RNA sequence: CGAUGUCGGCUCAUCACAUCCUGGGGCUGAAGUAGGUCCCAAGGGUAUGGCUGUUCGCCAUUUAAAGUGGUACGCGAGCUGGGUUUAGAACGUCGUGAGACAGUUCGGUCCCUAUCUGCCGUGGGCGCUGGAGAACUGAGGGGGGCUGCUCCUAGUACGAGAGGACCGGAGUGGACGCAUCACUGGUGUUCGGGUUGUCAUGCCAAUGGCACUGCCCGGUAGCUAAAUGCGGAAGAGAUAAGUGCUGAAAGCAUCUAAGCACGAAACUUGCCCCGAGAUGAGUUCUCCCUGACCCUUUAAGGGUCCUGAAGGAACGUUGAAGACGACGACGUUGAUAGGCCGGGUGUGUAAGCGCAGCGAUGCGUUGAGCUAACCGGUACUAAUGAACCGUGAGGCUUAACCU
RNA sequence: AAUUCCUUGUCGGGUAAGUUCCGACCUGCACGAAUGGCGUAAUGAUGGCCAGGCUGUCUCCACCCGAGACUCAGUGAAAU
RNA sequence: ACACAGGUGGUCAGGUAGAGAAUACCAAGGCGCUUGAGAGAACUCGGGUGAAGGAACUAGGCAAAAUGGUGCCGUAACUUC
RNA sequence: AGGACCGAACCGACUAAUGUCGAAAAAUUAGCGGAUGACUUGUGGCUGGGGGUGAAAGGCCAAUCAAACCGGGAGAUAGCU
């Protein structure tokens, strides 16, 4: 696949 | 069934008035008044009939002293002991629940008159 | 208040409870419990000690 | 003493003359004839077995019919096995009325109950609904939680699910009964019992004195 | 869970259902055999059934009635005419399921539906 | 059903016209009241000569439900109004002293055959 | 929600060990005709039970 | 650290007992009522609101009581996102400054169609040894178990009064649970009526469509609950803490070492439910099957012909049974479904015609007409003769019986 | 107080009960006069609170109408 | 990227009710959106109604529900009038 | 008259629900703000990467922006895996 998108942002923790 | 109809049918007083809803009815109840088998009269306009035969009942709608009471009834119940007519309301539905909303004057009613 | 995780996790906020006097005191202030802990008693202390000597200091007057 | 296979049909009420209305079921209890008396011969318990109702011949089948007509009792439907007491003794074919409940005054009635299907847990187990807004996603109904983490590891036995409700068999106790006929074959209990009209009610005095 | 309900709903909200009872009776009525799949057959009873029972007894107001059911003055014009009094002493049931097996596109259970009649 | 946050209004001439129901007694996780039981009121709307005031937290007993009670036939009594009896914390004996309107026959069990002697009706 | 480790030949075997076809095995004789047709269906040109009724 | 979603709430719980209540005791600075404290006991029970994102807590008012805890201070492949944990902005403050703060304020994307384990239901195969239709036995397993108030004893014991019991009983509520539609109600977009706008059937009249069922008013069957019925138990066995009796060691003393009694909501049993896959696969009752030929590798073998039994399955009409299978009723010698007839309920004086009214409309016909799922009936339509699987008297050993 | 830590400061009003709200005091950790001070009618998809209405948000869910879910036929992925 | 519930400027603009190019039903004209059939479970989405109570829910009346048009009477503190 | 009011086109995007391997790499449905203006829009120009433009968010500059995209220095360097 050309186009591969931005991972699903993370569960915070900070 | 053939069971529940012949021992309804059997129970049902074969002298029941009647009366179409609307109509200004004058029932009377006994009533325990300790050890004392009195007999009340509450009067008022009839808005309801159920029918079911023995399971028929009829609701009575007096505006007593201060506000609006109504008293539905088992027709066949041994607690009643009469139902007389007094007017006879020409109303043109079944179901006389709008006369909840009015007082006084607007919910005077007419009379059949026939 | 602010923290992150620390703050949701420990406890580190202390009541201390008088009960003859009914004087409660709640020291929220750093992130360890124990020197929320020592501040509490310290300023328990002194108003137990303020609170008497308004009664002496009353009966004075 | 035994108990009595009936049919469920319906409900009313009763007016009693002195003013209060009692809602009762009525139960046509036709003959109870027995079968088979079982006894600790050949069976180490006693026990009898009766029949009521009808069906067709043709309906029946081959090792029921010589399973009745051992006995000489026209083959009705089903057979129910009740257990005795020691002191009362039937015979094969002793046909049992409606009249042994004369002198008694509370009854156990059990039948099979009426199937609420596939019911999910508010309706089946009495759950608590979630709140039916703010934020809410998805999950109006759902059972919640059902368990708790990696110490459990497992759903306990016996958690408290969604599925079939009803169809079971179930026993309400203790009713007080009414008016029993002879000619009509009636039994009039006080109250609700399990099951809707067409039901195979049996019907045995109250273990609960 | 419709413990002792009836009528089939047919995957139709109320308003589409009533419409096409209301075309495929017409259909029926008109072409007397029909082709139309088995839970609409044993559905189509129910609808037809009571126009010819309404058609049995001519007057005007049951011309305005079978008007008012089937929308169309054909329809109520081969009722009261040819088929009331071709079931002038039918108790009932004056129609016919016949299973034609299985539709093609879709593997439904087809009927054919008809009148008791058709003696040419 | 009167139950809590319930606006009621009062029977008698106590001095209140509109008490709010808060708490229903004689239970643990009790839902709503009924016939003529004790609940627990506080009042929202007084008259200015009365005997209590807005905020007293008292005692009151419902005697008029548009629930309506029921008879043993198969009766029932719905009113078209929630009403009460305002009472007295501790020893109830109510603090009006003539009732407006109806009260129901169930009300006859020795604590309020006061009411029903200072009631027109039922 | 995704599978851990993939299955094997076997666990898709047993799972697939109900997707068996059935066998019709009620073909009537037709009673005129001789014909084969379903159990309460017609026949393919169209008598039911003996009696012609397509017509068509 | 090639990610172990972190506070509180919601839903759901589950165990421990260091027991909050209920139950049994000891001591008391125990007269009574009420307490204090300690021992045994986990069977059930264990608030509703205001404030704060809050846990916690303060308060109001209850209650029999408002238990302490483990479960990733249980539970986000279950919900939320108020605080906390980004990016915007500002206040105080610190920094010359970008910026910064367990300092404060306002705004701030919470994904997953479940393979395996587990759990709730519900099926197919085969076993149980000849097959089949049922009826149970009960190993085991589960559900259940809460408590108030009023009254009698009695205003007796107790007390100077003040107040005010033990033990045994009876009625009635609260919360929870089971069942049901007979009552009272919800619903009832499948029934009846009213009515707005517009379109249609040539037009009036009449209905019909579409407008969230157009908007509403009533409501049959069903399901339902706020509604109505019932439940927890009584008892029995064995006990814990405890109380004894007899009784030496140890002339006395002692509930214990020998011996015998009592003693709790906990345990076992009693109540209800699942239940012989209880492979240890059980018991009873019934019905069913008794043909010949030939190959061997003479084996509980294979194989040909004639038969197909009880039964089941399939198909059809279906059901107060159901996601699907399943389960129950019926299949013409028939009421299983539809239709039809009579009823019932519901709605409420149809159309048409007549009269009155200039007309809107009113009266007569008329408590009419229409009336779904309901009730008693009725073969009018639809449930076809068969074909299909299942056979042919059931292994070996030992034992007591007849013969 | 968009500033205040201690602190849910003290008193008053509202409420049965108010860490929020409004008014006041001033003990201003650490407001303050164009990095504006104090007011301010109208305005605001702005922030905090209160009341009347209105109601299935809630006590506590119940029933119904549709579109999926489930069954049959046809084509038939994906993460891992 | 697709025979994709998205985006794209101009011109015409009928009837009844309507202040209206809103909105409802229609004409001319054009379509029924390229899987259907069935059942009528849980549960999810989009809706209807609801006894008694009425914010007790909740972080918060979020979401619903309710109010709604035209004429006429009438309208407070405050104000930069 | 009006950076006036209510409200369609039209421009936008405050709220909730759905959607989150969707119909869609930001949408839909019911509400919502502006709607003679500091509006909005068609077509053609113009500004070019330490540069543009910015009613200012480090926003936007071809689904990419605290320094675009493409080719090169280039096989950068990597005490790291």
């Amino acid at each position: 696949p050309v186009y591969i998108p931005r991972p699903r942002p993370p569960h915070p923790r900070l | 069934s053939n069971i529940i109809k012949q021992l309804e049918q059997e129970q049902m007083k074969q002298d029941v008035p009647s009366f179409r809803p609307g109509d200004t009815v004058e029932v009377k109840v006994w009533v325990v008044e300790g050890s004392k088998k009195r007999l009340q009269a509450f009067e008022g306009v009839v808005i309801a009939i159920r029918n079911r035969g023995l399971h028929s009942a009829f609701t009575v709608r007096k505006i007593s002293n201060g506000e609006g009471v109504e008293r539905v009834f088992q027709t066949h119940s041994p607690v009643v002991d009469s139902i007389s007519v007094k007017r006879r309301g020409a109303v043109r539905k079944a179901k006389l629940y709008y006369l909840r909303e009015r007082t006084g004057k607007a919910a005077r009613i007419k009379e059949r008159l026939n | 208040g602010a923290g992150g995780q620390h703050v949701n996790t420990t406890d580190s906020a202390i009541r201390i409870t008088h009960l003859p006097t009914g004087i409660v005191v709640e020291c929220q202030d750093e992130r360890s419990q124990h020197k929320n802990k020592a501040k509490a008693l310290s300023v328990l202390g002194a108003r137990i000690h303020a609170a008497e000597m308004a009664k002496r200091q009353q009966a004075e007057a | 003493m035994i108990g009595l296979v009936g049919k469920k049909v319906g409900m009313t009420r009763i007016f009693t003359e002195d003013g209060v209305s009692i809602p009762v079921t009525v139960i046509e209890v036709e003959a109870n004839r027995v079968t088979q008396v079982k006894d600790l011969a050949n069976d180490g318990y006693r026990a009898i077995q009766v029949t009521t109702g009808a069906k067709k011949a043709n309906r029946v089948t081959k090792p029921e019919a010589g399973h009745f007509a051992k006995a000489g009792v026209e083959a009705g439907r089903g057979l129910w096995e009740f257990r005795l007491a020691e002191g009362e003794e039937f015979t094969v074919g002793q046909s049992i009325s409606v009249e042994l409940f004369a002198d008694v005054k509370k009854v156990d009635v059990t039948g099979t109950s009426k199937g609420k299907g596939f019911a999910g847990t508010v309706k089946r187990w009495n759950f608590r609904t979630q709140d039916a807004t703010h934020g809410n996603s998805l999950s109006h109904r759902v059972p919640g939680s059902i368990g708790q983490n990696q110490t459990p590891g497992k759903v306990f036995k016996g958690k408290k699910m969604a599925g079939q409700m009803g169809n079971e068999r179930v026993t309400v106790q203790s009713l007080d009964v009414v008016r029993v006929d002879a000619e009509r074959n009636l039994l009039l209990v006080k109250g609700a019992v399990p099951g809707a009209t067409g039901s195979d009610l049996i019907v045995k005095p109250a273990v609960k004195a | 869970m419709r413990h002792r309900k009836s009528g089939r709903q047919l995957n139709r909200n109320s308003s589409h259902r009533q419409a096409m009872f209301r075309n495929m009776a017409g259909s029926l009525v008109r072409h007397e055999i029909i082709k139309t799949t088995l839970p609409k057959a044993k559905e189509l009873r129910r609808v037809v059934e009571p126009l010819i029972t309404l058609a049995k007894t001519d007057s005007v107001a049951n011309r305005r009635l079978a008007f008012a059911r089937t929308r169309d003055n054909e329809i109520v014009a081969k009722l009261f005419n040819e088929l009331g009094p071709r079931f002038a002493s039918r108790a009932g049931g004056y129609t016919r399921i016949l299973k034609c097996g299985f539709r093609a596109g879709d593997n439904a259970p087809m009927a054919y539906i008809e009148l008791v009649d058709r003696s040419e | 059903m009167i139950q809590e946050q319930t606006m009621l209004n009062v029977a008698d001439n106590s001095g209140a016209r509109r008490v709010m129901c808060i708490k229903v007694l004689g239970g643990s996780h009790r839902r709503y009241a009924g016939v003529g039981d004790i609940i627990k009121i506080t009042i929202k709307e007084a008259i200015p000569r009365g005997k209590v005031k807005k905020g007293d937290v008292l005692k009151a007993v419902v005697v008029r439900t548009k629930k309506g009670v029921r008879r043993p036939d198969g009766s029932v009594i719905r009113f078209d109004g929630n009403a009460c009896v305002l009472l007295n914390n501790n020893s109830e004996q109510p603090i009006g002293t003539r009732i407006f309107g109806p009260v129901t026959r169930e009300l006859r069990s020795e604590k309020f055959m006061k009411i029903i002697s200072l009631a027109p009706e039922v | 929600a995704v599978q851990q480790n993939k299955p094997t030949r076997s666990k898709r075997g047993m799972r697939r060990s109900h997707d068996a076809l059935t066998a019709v095995t009620s073909l009537s004789v037709d009673k005129t005709s001789g014909e084969k047709h379903l159990r309460h269906h017609i026949t393919a040109d169209g008598y039911y039970r003996g009696r012609k009724v397509i017509a068509k």
